[PDB]
RNA sequence: CCCGUCGCUAGUACCGAUUGAAUGGCUUAGUGAGGCCUCAGGAUCUGCUUAGAGAAGGGGGCAACUCCAUCUCAGAGCGGAGAAUUUGGACAAACUUGGUCAUUUAGAGGAACUAAAAGUCGUAACAAGGUUUCCGUAGGUGAACCUGCGGAAGGAUCAUU
RNA sequence: CCGGUUGGCCGGUCGGAUUUCCAACGGGGCCUUUCCUUCUGGCUAACCUUGAGCUUGGCGAACCAGGACUUUUACUUUGAAAAAAUUAGAGUGUUCAAAGCAGGCGUAUUGCUCGAAUAUAUUAGCAUGGAAUAAUAGAAUAGGACGUUUGGUUCUAUUUU
RNA sequence: UAUCUGGUUGAUCCUGCCAGUAGUCAUAUGCUUGUCUCAAAGAUUAAGCCAUGCAUGUCUAAGUAUAAGCAAUUUAUACAGUGAAACUGCGAAUGGCUCAUUAAAUCAGUUAUCGUUUAUUUGAUAGUUCCUUUACUACAUGGUAUAACUGUGGUAAUUCUAGAGCUAAUACAUGCUUAAAAUCUCGACCCUUUGGAAGAGAUGUAUUUAUUAGAUAAAAAAUCAAUGUCUUCGGACUCUUUGAUGAUUCAUAAUAACUUUUCGAAUCGCAUGGCCUUGUGCUGGCGAUGGUUCAUUCAAAUUUCUGCCCUAUCAACUUUCGAUGGUAGGAUAGUGGCCUACCAUGGUUUCAACGGGUAACGGGGAAUAAGGGUUCGAUUCCGGAGAGGGAGCCUGAGAAACG
């Protein structure tokens, strides 16, 4: 079908190769996943040596990591806002790796309350001791906390959904957030 | 060397995370390694800001296999040069030799600056591109 | 093409088996085992062509199925089981014990050993690493994995393996003045003491080696097997003791005894 | 010293006007089977949630009223597996209409060359071959060839202090 | 100066070899202006030592290890890693031979035993010795080599307080 | 085994070819043909076409047996011997054949995977699952089928099979039973600074993502910010841990979550002991098959360097439809224009690119040679390719498979 070989291309000198061999199976290629959003639907692919591979079609939630905070929560995905390879993936809401998405951000604000006791945006003694002891770490950044006021965080997909089935990511932070923010707010 | 951030994606080294909470000197974590085989890692790799995924020093490639030497005859690609290896081929009937040559496309890191006429030594890596399998490890002529 | 090969033509078999070029199109292809199929000896060619205890492969199978032969203490009723270097072979009828060691001509010898010596074997460590849950292991040259080894054991050393348990009795390090066995290459079968080793970062470390008649040679580090200190070896060496007399001295020695 | 035109026989290649049919690699536009991935689809099969209604047997009546019931009617459900069929996609055999080139045939006619041939007309070359021969170039002529211009000696002159 | 091979030597047993020996060929050590680079340790190699002639206290390859500075080739020597069969070739009376890799020897009843060598195999890659022959580089608007200097910028970073 | 000889002339010496001469794991053909050993054999033309038959099946003490099969018992009223069918499991990807295609392709020698898949073999290796965790239950052992079989049939015909009635598993789906400790996280409450807890929850392995460690050339002092189980509370502060490689973000470990939730034995044969408060109590041998991960072996897929016949009456070729590179993604077992999106304008060539031709599979090798060479290699071994031509795929560890 889709072949993954180099014998069908021209040489570096530019000559046309002759057909040495029929298409072998160990050099095959398969159609893309084009993972949409909503109503999770994972198919299986049997691959070389047994060794199952999970095509996610139409994934709904994901596990997203806050790297400066060292946690990760299972959060719902709102939609893709940027893709460095293609704008039609942003339009059609496809989820690949390196896609800039919006996520729900409510588990992160629940963890931030339960861990630090200050609310983002705008009772027991043990919790008071814990929240006082980890003080001067409850001042995260301006950009992320303004997103927390708006209830949608910017994340980047670090997983490959067509291969593992999962759509994992990390929250955008720092200079990478500023770069993609200039990309997004660019007219 | 006028911007780093030219592409549509954010150029960064993978799994090298700079914590936004802390504030120190030594502005960013930069990963670098020594490529081995007695090749010295250049200071422009250690102190620079370029990203260059296919670099033998800061990037994710490893040098193993042949070490070759050629002369640069083309620099017109981006981060890629063509070297020319000249050799003599012996013909046993006439009991003498003839001049032959091959052209090798090699990857060049932004730590190195080559022009046409420089002699370079290159190290074999995994396939970089359709034709490139070698990577510049030391430029030591002009 | 299309998958693994299961046959082995004669004239493609390893030359040190000494299988004659007539009497059949095929040779016994060694099955997958602890040794590489080139540096191995199947039990069919050991029982039939070297010990002459059988006349057919059918008789070798008849010997094997009554569990007579056992190799490294395990029974192994397989016709083409690869017996390799330093394996012990026990024939309990006749109470015989062999060790596969090379003669200096480069072929496997019929080296009869005693019953105390059949209780162990030497192995050259091929890699030391940390397995799962941080447990270290070594891998010997016949693929035995031994957990919790001594921390001093690095690669290219020899460990003495117990063969009732899989435990390590002692070990010989790698430096100058060590008695080695050459297993591989042109000098296969020779025994000499190591004089020095050449670093050669990037591939194929060489080692220089001189026998008891002060003849030096050099070998890759892949083909060297340390067997002890100079004087005593840790095993019994076969007849000849790895000396490599030249052909002139060999016909002179043959005209002595003739 | 047996050949320049013309002539006979045999053979070998070439040019063929010929709008003749047959192959094949590509190539232009239009279709495009099959499986595979995918969007649906839902013949059927099945598992559990109610228990209203319909023949016999216990705890109060030892006389309508409360639990199991052999089985259906089914609605107040959740599924799961799933066949035909079907949407898009990539892969793509093939098909129809051209158009190029690499290959054959027929072919009015030419157009030569070779061999063999007791032919026809002359005598160009070999002797200063009876106008020295040969070269390049141009014109002319039944045929060899002739003539102009420049050259050569392989000339018939190694030569006139 | 010193050992290395072939000799040579009382022909020592009547064609075997103890070297005080002549000779030829082939290496190594040192000096002669001769840098043919050496930053850290154990170990000291030669070694200062040394006992009345086996003693307690000097130079790192003499043995390695660690890092640091490296003009670049062609050529040639040695070696490793190069599949058997086939080629050349050693042993062996297949009855000879082409072959084959067998076989031989005993009290032939308990048996014993030698073999299955070796060489060639380019060009390329690899390790090594040589450094003649051919190339290549270097100090010239010094930006040169040195350097116990006399300093200043600037970068790590240990053990420690 | 470093050799020539006949033919131009009336004769001569040369140039020069023709002719002879010897061989051929070079074929064919003619004539002739007693013996022994040894032996090629539909390559060339047509990788043209095929009547017929065979060439791939397989059982052990050890997966399933109520054959309405055959046997003889005497252990055994659940089975137990031999054994058709059938299910399950493996194998059918090896071997054998041929040489059409193919000219930097295959191939050969030499590298690499620090760039990946690997049934099997061999060696290691899994107290964590009572998923809401006082029973919601089966763990001295849980649920369905369905084949063979029995019976009723269709079609001219095939290794076609339909409806009905049975019944198994090492099939298919499902599911529990074992030590502890230690460490984290929440914390009722005693309390408040010096703060303590009782309790509950979580911690196997696999999947995915983020983060952390995985160090290291050799010695002393200064206020300081908190000091550190005991402190002469200014301590001696060592003894505080760190494997490999030339080289890694490597091996391995840790933290936070993820999972549509992988695996973590409801299996079989012989032997039948040990100890008892004697229950069909507890306990226990040698195997067989399966199983996660690592290593090994048999492999595979890519890959580095150099090397190929004739032709310039082939001098420029490649590049909207990938040509050369860059960045992201996708796909793959994995690397890579392998493909897509965007970007740049590259890449090869007289040292012969690109085209054309090959009566071209490559190599080990063969024949003939004084030395150097020339010609051949379809064909006993190694590698490749193909199964009338193309293309597509299922199953499986492995096929773009042609019995
Ligand atoms: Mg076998
Ligand atoms: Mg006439
Ligand atoms: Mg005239
Ligand atoms: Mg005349
Ligand atoms: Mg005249
Ligand atoms: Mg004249
Ligand atoms: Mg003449
Ligand atoms: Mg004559
Ligand atoms: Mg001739
Ligand atoms: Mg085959
Ligand atoms: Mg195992
Ligand atoms: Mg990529
Ligand atoms: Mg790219
Ligand atoms: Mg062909
Ligand atoms: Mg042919
Ligand atoms: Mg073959
Ligand atoms: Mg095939
Ligand atoms: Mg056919
Ligand atoms: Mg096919
Ligand atoms: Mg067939």
């Amino acid at each position: 079908g889709i072949s993954r070989d180099s014998r069908h291309k021209r040489s570096a000198t530019g000559a046309k190769r002759a057909q040495f061999r029929k298409k072998r199976k160990f050099e095959l290629g398969r159609q893309p996943a084009n993972t949409k959003i909503g109503a999770k639907r994972i198919h299986s692919v049997r691959t070389r040596g047994g060794n199952k591979k999970y095509r996610a079609l139409r994934i709904e939630t994901g596990n997203f990591s806050w790297a400066s905070e060292g946690i990760s929560k299972k959060t719902r995905i709102a939609g893709v806002v940027y893709h460095p390879s293609n704008n039609e993936l942003v339009r059609t809401n496809t989820l690949t790796k390196a896609a800039i998405v919006q996520i729900d951000a409510t588990p992160f604000r629940q963890w931030f309350e339960a861990h630090y006791g200050q609310t983002l945006g705008k009772k027991s003694k043990n919790a008071e001791r814990k929240w006082a002891a980890r003080a001067a770490s409850a001042k995260i950044e301006s950009s992320v906390e303004s997103q927390f006021s708006a209830g949608r965080l910017y994340a980047c997909i670090s997983s490959r959904p067509g291969q593992s089935g999962r759509c994992d990511g990390y929250i955008l932070e720092g200079e990478e957030l500023a770069f993609y923010l200039r990309r997004l707010t660019a007219k | 060397e006028l911007t780093v951030q030219s592409e549509r994606a954010f150029q960064k080294q993978p799994h090298i995370f700079n914590n936004p909470k802390v504030k120190t000197s030594k502005r960013t974590k930069r990963w670098y390694k020594n490529a081995g085989l007695g090749f010295k890692t250049p200071k422009t790799a250690i102190e620079g800001s370029y990203i260059d995924k296919k670099c033998p020093f800061t990037g994710l490639v490893s040098i193993r296999g042949k070490i070759l030497t050629g002369t640069v005859v083309s620099t017109k690609m981006h981060r890629t040069i063509v070297i020319r290896r000249a050799y003599l081929h012996y013909i046993p009937k006439y009991n003498r030799y003839e001049k032959r040559h091959k052209n090798v496309p090699v990857h060049v890191s932004p730590a190195f600056r080559v022009q046409v006429g420089d002699i370079v030594t290159v190290g074999q890596c995994r396939p970089i591109s359709k034709t490139v399998r070698f990577n510049v490890v030391k430029v030591s002529a002009a | 093409a299309r998958g693994p090969k299961k046959h082995l033509k004669r004239l493609a078999a390893p030359h040190h088996w000494l299988l004659d070029k007539l009497s059949g199109c095929y040779a016994p292809r060694p099955s997958a085992g602890p040794h590489k199929l080139r540096e191995s000896l199947p039990l069919i060619v050991f029982l039939r062509n070297r010990l002459k205890y059988a006349l057919n492969g059918r008789e070798v199978k008849a010997i094997l199925m009554q569990r007579h032969v056992k190799v490294d203490g395990k029974v192994r009723t397989d016709t083409t089981y690869p017996a390799g270097f330093m394996d012990v072979i026990t024939l309990d009828a006749t109470n015989e014990n062999f060790r596969l060691v090379y003669d200096v001509k480069g072929r496997f010898a019929v080296h009869r050993i005693t019953d105390e010596e059949a209780s162990y074997k030497l192995g050259k460590v091929k890699k030391v690493q940390l397995g799962k849950k941080g447990v270290p292991y070594v891998v010997t040259h016949d693929g035995r994995t031994i957990r919790y080894p001594d921390p001093n054991i690095k690669v290219n050393d020899t460990v003495k393996i117990d063969l009732a348990s899989g435990k390590i009795t002692d070990f010989i390090k790698f430096d100058a003045g060590k008695l080695v066995y050459v297993t591989g290459g042109r000098n296969l079968g020779r025994i000499g003491t190591i004089v020095h080793k050449e670093r050669h970062d990037g591939g194929f470390d060489l080692v220089h080696i001189k026998d008891s008649l002060d003849n030096t040679f050099v070998t890759r580090l892949n083909n060297v097997f340390v067997i002890g200190e100079q004087g005593k070896p840790y095993i019994s060496l076969p007849k000849g003791k790895g000396i490599k007399l030249s052909i002139a001295e060999e016909r002179d020695r043959r005209r002595a005894q003739q």
